[PDB]
Parts: C-alpha cells; structure tokens; sequence
C-alpha cells in the first residue's frame, strides 16, 4: 500500500529561488535543414507545436554545505528538495503561425463548393497550408510525463494479411521527450508508420509522431511522480472540409445510398478530413508567465523531487509566429524584383525563463520508513547512505550553481514572499 | 569546381563495377547529378540521372535492369553500380551536374 | 545585495497631482512624407503601431519651495518623488485601421483556393492591405523600458558565407524610444536588415524594427527602475493564408514527400505566411481611460522617480482608424467625378491625457544607505548633495510646473481621494 509523502516527510522553513537565464532556440519551423560542413552548422526543427521537456538538475541537498548541522544530522535523516513555487517564462509576442504542404491531399471542396468537381486521374494534389489547433499545456513531476500515441500495432494473429488491408491500430504509452510533436488537430498517432501517402498532413507532423498526455494514466499512478501538478488548455474548429483522393478501402455499404439512374457510378470519396485552426489567440487566455503554487499534489507525492531532479513538460502553441528572412542573390541588388534574385528562408524562435521556489524537507529514515523507500525506489537509498533516462532526449536545465536563499532578490521570490 | 570520376577499372563482362565521383566547390546535395558516358566510336549518350536527394532515379530502358545510380551527400559523392555489363557498354564515363533542386530537372549538365 | 526601496525611502501624507493638457500628433500612418519647403513643413510617421515613450520630468521636490523645513532636514534627509496613481487617457473613437502594401509578395492563396493558380516567372506581387494585431501596452519607470527584436547577427565565424544564404539571427535589447515600431502579427525583428526584398509586410515595417518588450528582462531585474508597472494585452488570428515568391533557400528534404508521376518536378513553394489580425476591438477590453493605483511594484524600486523623472511607454492600437482626406486638381471642381481630378491623402491622428498623483518621500542619508545609494546610481547623490537619456527619442512631458495640492480639483485627484 502507497502512503502520501506528507506523512514520512516533514517539511522545513528552508526555502530557496533557483532560476535558469532566458532560455533561447531558433531554427526552422518545419523540418531538420542539413547544410553540408564543416559538420555541422545545419538549422535544428524548432516547432511551436513541439512538447519542451526540460530536465531541471536540482544540487544535492545532502552534499549542500550551506546550512548549518543544526537543521538535520546525517546520522538517521537525510534531505531531499520539495519544489512549491514554479514560473513559467514565455518571451516572444503572441502570433499565429501557419503549417503546410505543397503536395497535400486535397481532392475536393465538400463544404458549400459551387466551383467545380476534380478529376480523380491525375496528380489532384494542391499547395494547401492550415493553422494548427491551439495547445497550452503544463505537467511537473520528477519522472518524465507519460504520452500516447496510436501506432500501426503488430500483426493480430500468425495471420498473411493482404498488401494495402488496413493494419490494426494500437495505443501505445511513451515518455515525453523534447521536440516531441504535439496534437495539432489530426489526432494524435504516427503519422510515418500509418500514412504511406506522405501527403496527408503537414510537413510538420507527415514523418513525425503526435503525442498527447495519458492524463487518465498519469492520474491514476500510484505514487504520482509522473505529474503532481498540470494546467491544460486547447481549443480547436473545422475551417475547411475536405475530400481525400485514393482508392476506398472500405467499399461503401450499398444499403445507405441510392446510385441514381447511371447504374455504373461510382460513389465518390467518402473519406473527409477537416482543416483544423486554433481560432483567435489572446493574452486573456494566457497560460504561462503567471506564478503558480503547488500546495497539494494530485498524486501522493507531494511535488518532492527525488535523485534532486525535475522533469518540466510543457506545450505553448500562442507564440508559433515565424520569421521570413530573405536574402538577395546578387551581391547587391539591382532595384528591380525577378522572384529568382531572392532566397527565402522560414526560421522560427523559442524563448523560455524558468523560475522556482524549492523548499528543504527532512526524511527520519525509521524502519518501516526506508523499507517502504525501498519497495518504492531502492536507487532512492542508493543514491544515498547510471541513469535510465539518458536514453531519452531533454533539454538540460542545472541549477546546482543557481540556488539562493535570498528571496527578495528575485521575482518568483517576492511574490513567494507574499505567502507568509 | 572539380569533378573528379575514379574507380576503377577494366573488367569481365556479365560482371560488376562501381564508379565514383567527387564534388568540390559547390552544394553537392543541392543539385541534381548524371552520368554521360561517351562511347569508343566517339558519340555521347545520357545513362542516368539522380535527384538531389538520392530518392528519385531515372535511367533510359537500354540499362533500366543493369545500372543504378547513388549519392552520398555526406560525403559529397556519386556514385554508378553497374553490374552483368556487356561489351556494348564500353564508354568513357563522365560525371555530370544538372539543375539545383529549386528549378525543374532542365537537363543541361554545364559541369 | 539590493535592498527593496521601502527599507530606506520613508513615505510622507503630501501628495500632488500632476497632468498634462490634451497631447495630440497627427501626421502620416505608413512614412515620412517630406515636402520641399521652406524646410520643412512635412507631416512625420504618426501611427497607432508606433510606441509612445513619454518623458516625463518633475520638479526638484529639494528645490520645491512648497512644503515647509517641517517635513524634512536639509542636513541628513532628501527629498525625492513617489508614483503612486496613473491614468492614461486616450481621445479618438475606437476603430481599425489598415496598412498594406502595393507589391505585397503574395504567390498562392493556399487557405483552399479553387481559383487557379498563378506562374512563379512572371512579377506576381499583389497589391495587399491587412488589419495588423491588437495590442495594448502600458510600462512604467524611471528609466527607458526595455525591448527586445531579431536582427541580421554579425557572422558566425571568420568564415567566408556564399551570397543568398540565410544570415544569423542575434536577439536584441534596445531601449524603446518614441516612434519605434510594435510587434504587428509578423513577429519581434529588423524587417530592413532581413527582408532584402523590400515586399514581405506593408509599409508600415517594411523598412524598420519590430520591438517587444522583454518583461523577461526587465523583471529580472537587479533594482527593477526599467519596469515598476505593466499592463499588457495582446490577441491576434490568421485571417488569410499565402505562399512567398522566391527561390527556397532550404531544400524540402525528399523524406517528407512523394513527387508524382513527373519525377523531375520542382515542388512548388513551401513558404507560408499567414495575414495577421486583430480581431474585433471592443471598450469591454479596453485597457485605458482607467485610473491604475500602485501600492506594491513588481521589482524593488516602488515606484521611485529618481532623477525626478518618469518615463511612460504605452501602445493603444485600437484606434487605428485612418482619416482620407481629398482635395479636387480643379479649383473648383467640375461635377463629373473622374480618378485624375482628386487627390487623396491618408492623415493618422493619436490624442493622450497623462494623469499622475505622486507621493513626496524622504531618505534618511545615513551611513550603510547613501554608500548604498552610490553603488545604485552615483549621479543620484551627484545631482543632490549631462544626460544619457539624450541620445534616444522622447516625447517631452513636462510636468515642473504642473503639479499642484488641491487634489480634489482634478479628476484622478479625486478618484484617488476615494482611498482613503
């Protein structure tokens, strides 16, 4: 049986700011871009629908030489941080950024088209860009969040399936890691494992995996490490409707339609897709740059960050606006324009500030106690008196060299001090 | 610029061969390469091309079975497998370069 | 270690209210429009994109004449004013205004467009006008806020870049004088350094710098003069989805797509940027015409006006309407109306009322403080017992001669009297 930490943890008036400098990553909004070195000076994807998991490395209290041996002895207790406070910094302008496709499968208009019918036969594939859903999201936990994400899943039975059959669907749990893609508004799977076309959704996601947070599994954790704290917020409309060109795999069911009097029609696409769009974006709906205080966790541990690290997860889609750079061909340019004396680029910005308030906690380590550590975690114990999650991609945040009793001193700080 | 062809020799026929290419002096992954090979009797004749990414190929129906055409564009390279050749594929084999990959495939090789 | 300014900067009952008279500016939205004089009689770049930086200076409280040797000691105590209450007032009618472009590069309509579609060869710039995004702004200091924008970074190494490629993007802080130019939907960058093409974004920007203030920074702040009161509120949407003319200076990795039945096909551009807007402006949101009380600042200083300056930036977008004014070529005119014989002119018009209610303090010039004071700004005891500020562009409020006791003869007076 789990127990809260609130009952083998007691909490101490020690409380300390740690806060990383701004935070910044430019890049192109769509894609990877190789440019051949010198290797390398390539362009990484930076994506405002990318998840941005940083991994927070807290110092080790017990190795910390500051406070006095008046607070604890190291003979039956130790320390361990228990993050309260935590400010999420968000930077750039607020703006509304477009993802696109210039072979995206577009068939025809289904929703009040008057214009005219495409034919099916040749290459019905037009230059087609859409502003994805919008997405805040925020999980705080010492284990990275868990997503999901559906996959093309494993053969159901020693069965030969037909080439071109649909292949069974599988919901599968992974930890976030950053650059992750998020929900965008054509659901959350893999999109390189269960689209053959390429042509089906944006450059963004068309070779990538979306995955959204098992809330309902992270929730339902037993020791809730996973996420102690999470703040979600996402809206999402259909612009525009679709049709999809391709071969039906499912043959229409001849019960639900009549054909009319050509008695050889063959039914049109019946496969609709909509474009998704995130609608207004406005600071009244802003998520981030607000203090946030975690007095009771969802879970049962109570925002206490052991092996002294934090896994921050966190979505920000209300600053997906991209800058266009464009650079002349000719050293300097004639004062005329010709659309093939200019080189255009797409770069996007991301800019980050975290802020925390830690506070020291003493662990008595009693029997029963320590057992219960034990079952629980024994690097816990180990730890005191290698790492699984290297293999995972995160964003690296010390704060070893960051940590500051002087509260006053710092803005997360103040507004802590108006918490006595 | 320099493009340099190697390998590498004169062999059997109905058996493999390999020939490379390096580029120098501009974007190799930025452009669209060929091969041309020029016969004993003089006249020249396309045997391949490849896109600036090595995804797409194409080749005339005379090697569709026998040649293919690679690239390395880490390593800034061409390459040319030709295998089960005949006696009429005897050539001086050249390494050329078409159009970059933001303009139409124009096939005019001008290196 | 900094030290808040209400451990050292005792408060007194004497309160003053201060106001200039109606401020108002009218001139041309897009540019500078000079006119051969009689140098000049030209109309500047009034728009309601542009921040407005006031420069507000107040009397000497120590040479104020006013209060009597009662409620200070020239011998170890000096005087210095608070900012307690501010009220902006804005005059115009709420309305939207436009700014365009008449070679906007605008390639495809790709928010499905069943229209046709246009040839890459030939000039294919369209004559585009939008309705950029709502912003509204309010910062105020004692020292010039701070913003921050993209600009053409210096290069990367002592390399030798081929011509075309994409230059480095370095963010900057730059102090926000009067007349700069706001983030509009386009994002935070120099459009003149990075846009070689002169056609991206209408001429509003198409030739200067976007700044965003860096709240990041400023609240990070050591002492926090640069930023003691902020009221941000920002919304934005996409409106319409284009394609950019011009050669793609990244190559689409192959990887994303699959290119058809013509495999020599050039991918069309893939380059999206989407026209911003502001949505639909309500007084609901308003954000002036307010009276806004400051009891706790963000940072240390709490609202101190060292110096006995003030310097107030503020953004109001929405009243962006534009005046057309036209004048016929005829003496009078000739009833036929016809293009030629009318002239039109486009005039923007922005109308303020700044409202104060400052504290008189004093600073009990001691040992620990003072010394204290010298390591925070040595000019400070200098000007006790030039200008740095000179070299950026204000709008001069002075305000010496405009502060007065009779509170309740003035309408924030009053409003502030309901404090008590």
């Amino acid at each position: 049986k789990v127990v809260s930490t609130d009952e083998y943890v007691t909490r101490t008036s020690i409380f300390y700011h740690a806060g990383s400098s701004r935070l910044l990553t430019v890049g192109h909004p769509y894609f990877k871009v190789p440019k051949g070195g010198n290797g390398r000076q390539d362009v990484p994807k930076v994506s405002a629908y990318q998840y941005r998991v940083f991994r927070v490395k807290l110092p080790d209290p017990n190795k910390f030489g500051l406070p006095d041996n008046t607070v604890y002895d190291p003979n039956s207790q130790r320390l361990v941080w228990a993050c309260v406070g935590v400010e999420i910094g968000r930077g750039q302008p607020l703006g509304v950024g477009l993802s696109g496709h210039p072979l995206y499968n577009k068939l025809d208009d289904t929703e009040n088209s008057h214009v005219a019918s495409a034919v099916d036969t040749k290459d019905t594939r037009d230059n087609v860009s859409v502003d994805y859903k919008q997405t805040q999201l925020c999980i705080i936990g010492c284990v990275p969040a868990i997503g999901e994400h559906w996959t093309k899943g494993t053969a159901s039975k020693p069965t030969t399936v037909v080439q071109g059959d649909c292949p069974p669907l599988e919901l599968i749990n992974t930890p976030i890691e950053d650059g992750d893609m998020v929900d965008t508004g054509y659901g959350a799977m893999d999109f390189k494992l269960l689209q053959d076309n390429k042509s089906e959704v944006p450059l963004d996601i068309c070779q990538s995996i979306c995955k959204y947070p098992d809330y309902l599994q992270m929730s339902a954790d037993a020791y809730g490490d996973s996420m102690f704290f999470c703040l979600r917020r996402e809206q999402v409309f259909a612009r525009h409707f679709w049709n999809r060109s391709g071969t039906m795999g499912d043959q229409l069911p001849e019960s639900l339609y009549i054909k009319g009097t050509d008695i050889r029609a063959n039914p049109g696409s019946y496969l609709y897709s909509p474009s998704p769009s995130g609608s207004v974006v406005t600071s009244d709906s802003q998520l981030f740059n607000k203090p946030y205080w975690l007095h009771k966790a969802q879970g049962l541990n109570n925002g206490i960050c052991w092996h002294n690290q934090l896994f921050l997860t966190v979505v920000d889609t209300t600053r997906s606006t991209n800058l266009s750079v464009c650079a002349s061909t000719t050293s300097s340019i004639p004062n005329v324009y010709t659309p093939t004396s200019f080189k255009e680029y797409a770069r996007h910005v991301e800019e980050f500030d975290l802020q925390f308030i830690f506070q020291l906690c003493k662990i008595t380590l009693t029997t029963e106690v320590m057992s219960y550590i034990h079952n629980m975690n024994t690097t816990i114990l180990e730890d005191w008196n290698q790492d699984p999650y290297d293999k995972l991609k995160f964003w690296p945040v010390d704060l070893k060299e960051r940590f500051s009793a002087d509260l006053d001193q710092f803005p997360l700080g103040r507004k802590f001090l108006l918490q006595l | 610029v320099k493009l340099v062809e190697s390998g590498g020799g004169l062999v059997k026929p109905g058996g493999s061969l390999k020939l490379s290419c390096a580029a120098s002096g501009f974007p190799f992954s930025d452009y669209t390469m060929s091969w041309i090979r020029q016969t004993p009797e003089k006249r020249l004749e396309w045997v391949a091309s490849i896109s600036s990414g090595g995804t797409y190929t194409y080749y005339p129906d005379t090697v569709k079975g026998r040649f293919t055409i690679s690239r390395d564009n880490a390593k800034n390279t061409l390459y040319l497998q030709m295998s089960s050749l005949k006696s009429e594929d005897t050539a001086m084999f050249y390494c050329t370069r078409a159009s970059p990959y933001y303009d139409y495939d124009e096939g005019y090789m001008d290196y």
